[PDB]
């Protein structure tokens, strides 16, 4: 609800 | 009675050329807030907080004097929350949202561009500022 | 009764291998793309962009749903690419662009054009997404 | 002692008028080697190989009897390697290079020419040919 | 044809504006790269933090190099405000910024030239050394002239 995502390449 | 302060904010990033062995970090980046033209924001800005991803140690980075920049290394893109606090404690903080851009597009890579830039324009609007604030905003 | 105009740039870049590749006879790497003229996040009002490649490619209808809106391939010949831009509001009709893929110069080859997405009398939803 | 055989080589091509839906081909083309004069080369030519672009199936095409022509459809221009082999193994093969031409020049288009033709000249020179070859050349 | 140019008020003061302070952020420092027998090429520079024309209010910038350099006093009068040299060692460069208004005292900056890469940057794809600092030129109670040139 209050915490977002972190994404790597490809 | 109404004062407008234009800014730009966002980040630059540069690729290592390789995954770093120790941490697997691949990019260096700097997230920032700047005045639109060459001037001093610090007269009326108390501090700017850059809230980084949970994977960073001490993710709430606070900058209390210019330049309002945070430089890090990493491997991933994530949203940074930017909160600008003013000298007048009663003037509400401004919150900005920025998606950190690290990975260059194939197009810009083929064009030989060396850095990634993702920058946006905004305006801090001060309506009916306290007399102190009006002085600080107009020096 | 309003009209909103969104400037874009689209086209391709290409680089010569220096010789024909032995396995498939390809000579170039290229990237076809669409981008805003100035920085903005187009995904606020763009759903997806389809790039229709030549029939000689596998899965010739290539689709990109998030930026950057680009497709990278190798090839040996020039052909027309059909670019179709879909919007978040299904009531806004898609935009179709045509691009002649350039491999040969008229360094790297660049063939890029300025264009405008014109939204006349946009739905209330679309007008908000266009003005974020 | 020295026998000269003039030849012409290259290709013709015709535009469909539109991209064909099924494979995106736009042109029909024929690549060829022909004697300049109306005569038969097969007495001394063993075979002529036409190496097409890798995008064609069995790109190494071989013709062992006249006419020495390969007809295909396509959409792009590419280099063809043409290799002419002789009946006498002592005569070394002749290798020619040809850019398959599909697109008419603007000059020829304005002149109203129907089809594209890209044709080049060569001379097969047999100097002091073996008695066998000399027999075959005559 | 006929037309005006611009109306300026007469009888105005040209002394110092006693209640204003104008701030001009700058960046300064050097870049350096490892290749007579010199081992590094380097460039020392000054730039505005946000791009603007500093030449509107800056007259010249002096870079005082080490004594071992010929003509150690380098002067740049238009952008880019940079001096490029070769050398072998790190030393302090004195930077003096002179203004268009002759009454305004020069600004002095001190910069230790960095030539040698740090190891963290070493493992990375960094091939150039960068040592850059932020500062602010403060004009408190600027002359009326400087206030116009600065704005």
């Amino acid at each position: 609800t209050k915490a977002a995502r972190k994404s790597a390449p490809a | 009675v109404t004062i407008v302060k234009p800014i730009v904010y966002g980040n630059v990033a540069r690729y290592f050329g390789k995954k770093r062995e120790e941490d697997g970090h691949t990019h260096q980046w700097t997230v920032y807030v700047k005045p639109y033209r060459n001037e001093d924001m610090s007269a009326y800005v108390k501090k700017i907080q850059f809230k980084l991803h949970e994977s960073y140690g001490n993710p709430l980075r606070v900058v209390t004097k210019p330049p309002y920049e945070i430089t890090e290394t990493g491997w991933g893109e994530f949203e940074i929350i930017i909160k600008i606090f003013f000298i007048d404690p009663n003037e509400r903080p401004v919150t900005l949202y920025h998606l950190l851009k690290l990975f260059q597009s194939d197009t810009n890579a083929m064009l030989g561009k060396k850095t990634v830039v993702s920058e946006f324009y905004d305006e801090m609007i001060f309506q009916d500022p306290t007399a102190m604030m009006q002085q600080l905003l107009t020096t």
